[PDB]
């Protein structure tokens, strides 16, 4: 036993950083909004590339890539990498229906990786970055 | 919140506290973060770098002399650990 | 669950598990913390023991075989830091 | 600005250790749980001693002195303290009462202190331990 | 000597020092490497001493047990951190 | 008191790291010792640089250069920076005479700045590291 | 590889704390040179002993069992030890013989350890505390 000890982080990669953005439902969105959001993705998108990690980074316009982007986190697997990184990013002053879809879509992103669901994260890291208003 | 073990959560703003508005720059949380990031990311064990974006959200203030609607109010992070051992990104080899 | 600028939140058990029942010994939660305040109070930083609280405990296993219907069971503990600082207990 | 920056826990006292045990509308209270209770409150007597703190102990049985109690932790002075301590410590597989009385404690408890509502311990750690279900 | 002087050296007495390779020192090359993982977070005694091992545990002339262990002499009167400047 | 007290390390600058090398008095150099001295120098350089040191290399090959360069780094006030650091780097196995003027040559760098002659750095670290045989 | 690597201190013995005082070929010892050299002694053997260590004091006056002490220490096994730890005390503004007997005192008690010829210890902290002018 070791109060020191430290996670391996000694695998092949470091891992998915996943960069979620929070958008459908969201109306009047303002100048100073649409740049700061592109500035949060962008900000996020070089400090955790300089980490070593494999930045992806998509949003919920569309809905037939995010059902394929959805899937697709679920059956990616981690074997080689130390950990897993996911950012979600919304607005603030949201209206009714657009901070609800957010925590649908926060409890579904999480739970994918609740009690251990993804096997070749057993044991590792599972970091989620959250920033949300109702 | 259903989290598993192994588990880092990690809060913008704690329940009953205020988030400062999306400017040109971004978001107050995101900045500080990623200037942590970018500063100790490398070195410093995680869980000390995010108490460190805590402190610096945390210590933000905004002109009250322009807006003097948001005073008395600040934006308080929080994060939610259940990992069982210290966590560095040292550079890869 | 509404906390403060400062707050440190230490949980037992973190949702979807499962709590041991408490012996003669106590709860598994309170001695191995208990243990690491013994042991490493006075020196670590207060959220790196709690770490090794979180490690301890959800290490610790039942005789499975004595109860099989215990099996896939385990304690893991949480812990919700608003402290803006390192937390030390040096001797006074 | 200090990457490596402490608490500054140098008052002339550590504070109060609270341990509060949820005993009310429990109504099994078996051996092991009799005996491991007063193994978890001694146990965590002594430690928190040992680092300075001022055990302070007590429980929800008696509605009259458990006020009287609620009001003084409520009222009296950290200014010399470095931080506070509360262990909020409940029965396991209890009915759904003990449960809900539970929950409503807890809330009290932390609000007490909660966003900077007691001014003598702005700036200093407030640390919450609970045990529940 | 002096007040708060930190006086780290390749090789203590009563052994070898090794033979300059085409890439540098075993001393500077370990030294080196410590300041570039961790010399902006550790204490730079600590770090010293990391160095100390990992010098110590290095091998390449019949004269077989043989290492070379580095020392350093505090007169520091504090901890001692390099953190990145603003 | 802090048992975790720490160098106030907030100043403008972080300092001077003196990089030394002795060649002087070394009769036939190998091309892999130019080439590993090279390599300690150039890592050393480049190591205490991203740590903010403002690095500064110089040898005794030429006896005026060197009056001059001692001179320098003898009336540089110390006032806006962190610390001194000061590395001596000299060969493997050389003679009687090299390991002579290696001795004297540590005397006179430690000399300076020694029991608080360099005001300017009173209270601060001091580091020397020396590589000799 | 780890930064954070301790050295092994879960053994059975924490070990031998060697206490030496130096005190022959001295010959004008005062009041405060006596009970400050008693102070010293009985403040390390506290200190020492409540960190686990099992202290051994004595002195270098009676010739004849100074040499049966060196040699009950030197053939011991610290193998069930995590650490060894000597103390080594002497007076000051002595005289020259008894400040030559110190330093040869020393050469010895280290030298002891020092060939890495004591196997018992190897891999071990050897802790050297010494007291001398």
């Amino acid at each position: 036993f070791d109060p020191a000890e430290k996670y391996k982080m000694d695998h092949r990669r470091r891992g998915i950083a996943l960069i979620f953005n929070h958008e459908r439902f969201f109306w009047h969105l303002t100048l100073p909004e649409r740049r700061g959001t592109c500035a949060d993705r962008d900000n996020l998108t070089r400090r955790f590339s300089d980490l070593g990690f494999e930045v992806k980074c998509f949003n919920d316009l569309k809905a037939e890539e995010l059902l394929l982007k959805i899937h697709e986190v679920s059956t990616v697997s981690h074997a080689d990498a130390d950990c897993f990184v996911c950012v979600f990013l919304s607005h603030g002053e949201g209206n009714h229906i657009y901070a609800y879809d957010a925590k649908i879509e926060i409890q579904t992103l999480t739970g994918l990786f609740k009690g251990d669901k993804c096997h070749s994260l057993v044991g590792k890291p599972k970091i989620f970055i959250i920033q949300a208003c109702r | 919140l259903p989290a598993g073990a192994d588990f880092l959560m990690c809060y913008s703003v704690a329940e009953g506290y205020y988030s400062h508005r999306e400017t040109v720059n971004g978001s107050w949380y995101i900045q500080d973060l990623c200037e942590m990031l970018g500063k100790y990311g490398s070195s410093l064990e995680f869980t000390e770098l995010l108490t460190l974006v805590n402190r610096k959200v945390s210590q933000r203030r905004v002109d009250f002399c322009k807006d003097p609607s948001a005073i008395g109010k600040k934006q308080v992070p929080c994060f939610a650990s259940m990992l069982t051992k210290k966590l560095h990104f040292f550079p890869k080899s």
